[PDB]
């Protein structure tokens, strides 16, 4: 697992020279804009349950089918399974979140997950929809701008976006 | 009630199985755990650590149940353990090492005893890893912890207290222990006998306090005692020091008090110098 | 590796556990402290060749014997000083990337492991490369809390290295 | 408990190793921190009837039945009015003893843990806290970073419950 | 494992009421002397090595009959595992110093630690009087006043002392 | 799933010998009981519908707050009314279930597992569905032994949510 | 573990004699009336639930120490603690019932309990008293006249209470 | 021992979970057939001085070489005589046991656990306890099902030895 500071590192000590300015620059810039990646982490983490029932909700609205007797949703211990990898995902995205890189994501989650609902027979497609619905409700919450202090986090929004496409693409 | 029990802090569990298994830096940690746990806290020295089984171990050829089994069935295990003790305290051993708990009852020595009669060591030790305790509580990727404190799986209360027989501390190993070299829970385990927990030190005086029934009262008072108002408290001690007329005797000792007396036999025996281990209505 | 930002994570990943404000007041304190230490960062490479060949004199200097009984693991030959200051180098660089990596995660991943295997087997002791990171820790030039860290980091080698 | 110190000294143990500047970090971000923390924990204790007593009445208004319909579980009897506001001064206590500890711990050990099975035995549906927990998060009265912490840790309550 | 801020939130637990204004004022004082607890521990730590070296060869020099033929200090194996010992004696103290509470040094380290060296039959006095020697060791080492801002300090210095002296005296 | 007839094909796997005459008898008994475990379950299944129905009023009753309250996990509208006719069809369903099974392996594989996650999740309260269990209990009609086992299978539901 | 049958048969095997008559008619009348003694054990376990919850709700009206701060079953995880071990207590009685004899209740649950909870600090007195609230409501549930056809149960209610009685003894 | 009430009550006990009614109904048939048992155990026990002496004349003329050979594994001394009294009478009470139990667990306990051990060591050859079952089987003296279930658990142990 590499964080972001871990990863530029890490790649640099492949090539073996020691860090160069313009590196050093943008670890700087990484830092100077830390304290809006800890806000946005933190206040999407405050809402967790919340977000996963809500989408949970939406998502057994829009495809009935999951929840009809036979289906992957039905049987109330699959329910839990469900609810259960939702917020999962949820909470490595929140990790990968705070990194700064997409390394936690990649290595503990998504990394023989296809392959998983594949043979469980669960549809993958639907799985990606939950993580869509998700996404915007952790987008929508982690820039609300009433409650906290005034500036433009929309770089950060969009590196948060990527992360759910990320996972949404992997198991879809 | 934690410190004085003993359990600092074992509250989680250290699993390996990741996409990156190695994780760099994890499996360090996993690898230091298992030797905590298999070879009961032993300081095991740089050159004689098992290294061929950690190359497959991080190679994910083996899992951490075969890594288990590798430190137990190897000689590092064995001259510790298996080659210098009685058998049934072998067996104990086994117990607290790779299932993290204590025999619950004489049935499990009878058991292990015999496979190792007939079949060997190893098919004993293969016997606890593959045990359906082994598969549930760990996983194959999960080292294996002292779970007899909790008490969720389903044991018999005995249980509890026979596990605080062998863990005597954070620091102690079985290796070195006030009661080692000879069996540690063999002849409670014959006769289903409870056993009076005795706390680790912990920045006090220790006085560790053998309980063998050969010679001590019975733990109900089996009569009426002295007939005085209420009934007989059983008090025990261990450091009996000052008064040795022939030499005290006996020095570790439980006495059988009438409730009325209780207090002033306490200070004769806080006067002595051992620390009462219990209290117990009987 | 053992960076502040990855252990927080690990932390409650074990845990399967959201990111506590526990993690997020460590992240904080990593960002604050992050400031020195890209300073610090900067101060050692800036200077790095000057530092490294300093040390090489100071080993030099400080065991005489090095340079000049006969063998393999000595720097008598032009070979041998060759590999030496690639040694030396290899222990700065890492230094330097630890610094930025914010932890000591660098060091003990990409240096540190096994070291005493690989000090014991070719006969290179470990003395010589501690008093160049003590020459190292002395010539540094930096000042303040960034010094601080610096020096904090190179001590971890030293002592791992004994 | 699960504090950041701990958690740092826990780090390190499993491992092995002397304190690393990586734990020294994040106990320094957690005393970088305290002054505001300690602030929200003074805000919530000296005020801590009206918002209990508030509270109180607000799961009142939330849930009218449960302020009529007989049964123990209910807060109809006066008994249960004062069990009432028992825990939700428990509450208070624990979310005050966190914001001072700096992290989770104290309400992961004595409310969290086991709450599902306390809450399903006893019939007390985790509803009536959580809203119970919002009106304290709406009438705390804190601002700036203090405010945050004290709703962090308010929320965290809110999603366990859930 | 409880820290300071820990170990007065259990009282408070235990008697349940609310955080008195005596114990806030306590710990502000302790947050405000913090960068103090910090530089002291990590000087401690990053001599760590040379500190139990220093000792080991202090204790063999006063207590020849250690490493003589027989005693337990003898044979390579044992050697080893004593100076383990003085080592981890150190981690736990310097884990105690950094938390401000003697708590994990009791917990940990010196749980079950006197028991352990009378069934091993190694002396404990003597044990006692390498950890003494660590003590004067360390503290010089943290006392220094040249490297760092000078202040007061002389009441964390006397803290360090007191965690020592409990680990001598249970020792012993 | 945890019918008597698996469970005594899993006693003897797990000792790796062929059926004794123990297990034998032991079917015997399932398959010597299973007339009157049908005729009830065709008895419960023919009245299905009444039941389900009554039920629903009878919670209705007992919880008035439920038919009036607004939110997602109330009765208060229709959609929430189909969602009441569903669940407690579902719980009469698996009653059959397990009727037919003579053993509770439909249950847990079917509703107990994991019931307390989804209760929390939706925020369902588990007193409805225990309501609605008393009336289909005391409605179900049946008589003798059959009864017996039927209420055995009720009540294992009950307590299960409790 | 010896169930009744089991009893009578390792008493006589000790002794090395076939089962003399009247052994034969003891363990006749034990199938006479065992319908009943099925009955009894039906009628604990459907209502297991309730009888520990409405026994706790008692137990701490009558012994507030309890829930009072600083006390043992306090801070909701004891809570939970309190009410495992209660339900443990009666299943292990039901087990007895079921069995006829007093053996699987003294061998996995009463043999040693006491020094257990001596250990924790659990108040002993006090889980007597809470078995006790259970008697009551147990005994009660299994004599309940109404639900089955009327005839004699009152030898197997006293044999329960003297189970009850038997754990509650032992345990204070 | 290995009872089917003491087996119900174990399963349960490995799994924590209070007797369902899959357990009642087993023992339910245990009781149903405890009458017939019963039966059938006093029949063989009173008449047990027959099924003794006559198994031993029995074994005898089947195997005329075991009491006429020299040996301490023959019965050719009226020592000898008595010992294969003492065995017969041996597996004949393990049977009315075995019968009183209802299941294999006193035949279990106290006779098969390590049966070919003991009769490998000690020149015991099985065949002569085997024939002396059969002889057993065949003058039970029981008729209807009291005669099948103790037949049955003669063929166990005959089955057993070989
Ligand atoms: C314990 C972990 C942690 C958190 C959660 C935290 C919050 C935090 N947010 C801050 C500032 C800030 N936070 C924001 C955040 C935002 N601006 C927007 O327009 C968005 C809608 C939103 C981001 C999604 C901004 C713009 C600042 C001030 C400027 C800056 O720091 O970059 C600051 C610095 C000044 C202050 O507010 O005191 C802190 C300490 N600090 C922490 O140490
Ligand atoms: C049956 C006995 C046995 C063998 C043979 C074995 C091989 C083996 N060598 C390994 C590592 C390795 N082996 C090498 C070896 C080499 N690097 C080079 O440049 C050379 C060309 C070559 C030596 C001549 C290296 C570099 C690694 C490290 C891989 C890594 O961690 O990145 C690993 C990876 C996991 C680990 O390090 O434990 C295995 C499993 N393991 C075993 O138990
Ligand atoms: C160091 C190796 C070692 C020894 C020696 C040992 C002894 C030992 N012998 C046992 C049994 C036994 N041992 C005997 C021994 C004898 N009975 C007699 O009549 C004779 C006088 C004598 C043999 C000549 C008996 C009768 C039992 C069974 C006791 C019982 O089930 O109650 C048991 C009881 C548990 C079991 O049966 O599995 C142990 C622990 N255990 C060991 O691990
Ligand atoms: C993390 C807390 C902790 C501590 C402290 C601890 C102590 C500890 N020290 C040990 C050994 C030892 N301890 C010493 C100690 C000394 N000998 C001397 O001459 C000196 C006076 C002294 C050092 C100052 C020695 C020589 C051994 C080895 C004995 C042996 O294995 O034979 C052993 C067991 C034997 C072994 O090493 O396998 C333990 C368990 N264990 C712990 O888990
Ligand atoms: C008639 C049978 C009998 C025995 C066996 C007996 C043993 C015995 N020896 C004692 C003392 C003692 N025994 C020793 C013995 C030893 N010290 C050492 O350093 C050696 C390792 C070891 C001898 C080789 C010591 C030191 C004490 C005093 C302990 C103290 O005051 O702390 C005590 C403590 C009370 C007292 O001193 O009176 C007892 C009970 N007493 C008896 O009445
Ligand atoms: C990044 C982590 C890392 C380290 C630390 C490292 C060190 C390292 N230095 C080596 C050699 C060497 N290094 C030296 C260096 C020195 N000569 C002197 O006079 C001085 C006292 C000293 C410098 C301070 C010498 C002489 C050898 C050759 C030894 C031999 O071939 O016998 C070797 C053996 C293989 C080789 O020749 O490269 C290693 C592995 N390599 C690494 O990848
Ligand atoms: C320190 C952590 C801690 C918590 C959280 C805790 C909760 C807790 N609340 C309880 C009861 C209760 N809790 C309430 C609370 C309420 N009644 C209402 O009408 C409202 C809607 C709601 C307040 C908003 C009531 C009425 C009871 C008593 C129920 C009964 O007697 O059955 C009980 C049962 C024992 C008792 O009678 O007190 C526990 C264990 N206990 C703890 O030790
Ligand atoms: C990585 C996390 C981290 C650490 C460890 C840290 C330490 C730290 N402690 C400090 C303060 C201090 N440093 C001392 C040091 C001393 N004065 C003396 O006379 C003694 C010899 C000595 C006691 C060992 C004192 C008294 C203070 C308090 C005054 C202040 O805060 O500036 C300072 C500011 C000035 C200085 O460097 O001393 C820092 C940066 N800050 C951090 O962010
Ligand atoms: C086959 C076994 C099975 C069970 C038991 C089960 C329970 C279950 N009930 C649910 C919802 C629900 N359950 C109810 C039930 C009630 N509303 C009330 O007012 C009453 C008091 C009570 C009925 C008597 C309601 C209204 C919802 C919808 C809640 C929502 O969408 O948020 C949901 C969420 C998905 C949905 O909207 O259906 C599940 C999974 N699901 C299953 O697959
Ligand atoms: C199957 C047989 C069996 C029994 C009998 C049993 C008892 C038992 N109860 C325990 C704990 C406990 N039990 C209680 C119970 C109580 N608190 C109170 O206020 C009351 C007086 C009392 C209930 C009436 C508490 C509070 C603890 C936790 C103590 C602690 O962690 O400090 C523990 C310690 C480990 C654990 O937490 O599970 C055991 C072993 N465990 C078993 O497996
Ligand atoms: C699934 C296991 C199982 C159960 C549950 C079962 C019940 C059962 N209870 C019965 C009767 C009875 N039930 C009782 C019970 C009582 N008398 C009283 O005064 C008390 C209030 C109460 C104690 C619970 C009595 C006395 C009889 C008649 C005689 C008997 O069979 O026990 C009968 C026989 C007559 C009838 O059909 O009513 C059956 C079959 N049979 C079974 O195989
Ligand atoms: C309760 C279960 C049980 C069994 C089954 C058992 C068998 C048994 N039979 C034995 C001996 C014997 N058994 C016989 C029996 C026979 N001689 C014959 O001619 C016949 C063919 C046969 C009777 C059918 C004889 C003659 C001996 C003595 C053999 C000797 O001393 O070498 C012995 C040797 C110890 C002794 O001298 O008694 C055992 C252990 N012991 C047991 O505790």
């Amino acid at each position: 697992m590499l964080d972001a500071f871990a990863k530029v590192v890490a790649q640099a000590d492949a090539r073996g020279e020691f860090l160069t300015n313009a590196q050093f620059d943008a670890l700087s810039n990484l830092v100077k804009e830390g304290n809006k990646r800890l806000d946005a982490v933190n206040r999407i983490t405050s809402n967790a349950s919340t977000i996963v029932a809500n989408a949970a909700r939406a998502l057994f609205a829009e495809q009935p089918q999951l929840i009809q007797p036979g289906g992957n949703a039905y049987t109330n211990r699959r329910m839990a399974a469900c609810l259960r990898d939702m917020e999962i995902i949820l909470r490595y995205v929140t990790y990968a979140i705070l990194a700064g890189d997409s390394s936690v994501l990649d290595d503990r989650c998504l990394n023989g997950l296809r392959e998983t609902y594949q043979a469980l027979g669960t549809p993958g497609s639907s799985v990606a929809v939950a993580i869509q619905k998700m996404k915007d409700a952790a987008i929508a919450i982690a820039n609300d701008p009433n409650g906290i202090t005034p500036g433009d986090c929309s770089a950060l929004m969009s590196e948060i976006a990527g992360y759910f496409d990320r996972a949404a693409a992997a198991v879809a | 009630a934690a410190s004085r029990l003993g359990t600092s802090a074992f509250s989680d569990a250290p699993p390996v199985e990741l996409r990156a298994n190695w994780s760099e830096e994890d499996l360090e940690t996993v690898i230091r755990a298992v030797y905590r746990q298999v070879l009961g806290n032993d300081y095991v020295m740089a050159s004689e650590r098992l290294v061929s089984a950690e190359s497959l171990l991080r190679n994910g050829k083996i899992t951490v149940r075969e890594f288990v089994r590798a430190v137990a069935k190897s000689e590092l295990y064995k001259e510790k353990f298996l080659y210098g003790n009685f058998q049934t305290r072998v067996i104990e051993l086994n117990y607290k090492h790779l299932l993290g708990r204590a025999p619950y009852d004489e049935s499990e020595v009878i058991f292990h005893l015999d496979l190792y009669e007939n079949e060997g060591f190893d098919a004993d030790i293969d016997s606890y890893i593959d045990s359906p305790e082994y598969t549930n509580s760990f996983g194959d990727w999960v080292v294996p912890y002292y779970r007899g404190f909790n008490t969720q799986p389903g044991q018999k209360t005995v249980g509890f207290n026979r596990i605080f027989r062998l863990y005597r501390g954070y620091a102690n190993s079985d290796r070195a222990q006030a009661e080692g070299s000879m069996s540690r829970l063999a002849r409670d385990l014959a006769t289903n006998r409870a056993n009076t927990v005795v706390p680790p030190s912990n920045s006090d005086t220790a006085f560790a306090y053998y309980t063998p029934s050969a010679d001590v009262p019975p733990r109900a008072c089996l009569g009426g005692s002295f007939g005085e108002s209420g009934r007989v408290y059983r008090i025990e001690v261990a450091g009996i020091r000052q008064p040795g007329y022939p030499g005290v005797r006996r020095s570790s000792t439980a006495f059988l008090v009438p409730y009325e007396q209780l207090s002033a036999k306490m200070q004769q025996l806080q006067r002595t110098g051992a620390r009462i281990i219990s209290v117990n209505p009987a | 590796m053992k960076t502040p930002i990855t252990e927080a994570i690990a932390a409650a990943d074990t845990q399967g556990r959201f990111l506590s404000n526990t993690e997020l007041q460590a992240v904080d304190g990593r960002f604050k402290r992050a400031v020195a230490s890209m300073e610090a960062a900067r101060a050692l490479t800036n200077n790095a060749q000057s530092l490294i060949d300093g040390a090489a004199q100071a080993v030099y200097q400080k065991f005489p014997y090095t340079t000049t009984m006969q063998g393999s693991q000595y720097a008598s030959t032009p070979e041998g000083k060759a590999k030496c200051a690639r040694d030396i180098g290899y222990y700065l660089r890492m230094v330097t990337y630890c610094l930025v990596a914010g932890g000591t995660g660098p060091m003990d991943e990409y240096l540190i492991a096994g070291l005493s295997e690989i000090n014991s087997t070719f006969d290179l002791s470990p003395s010589w490369y501690i008093e160049a990171l003590k020459y190292i820790k002395a010539n540094h030039g930096l000042t303040g809390q960034a010094a601080v860290e610096a020096n904090a980091y190179i001590d971890y080698a030293i002592n791992a290295l004994s």
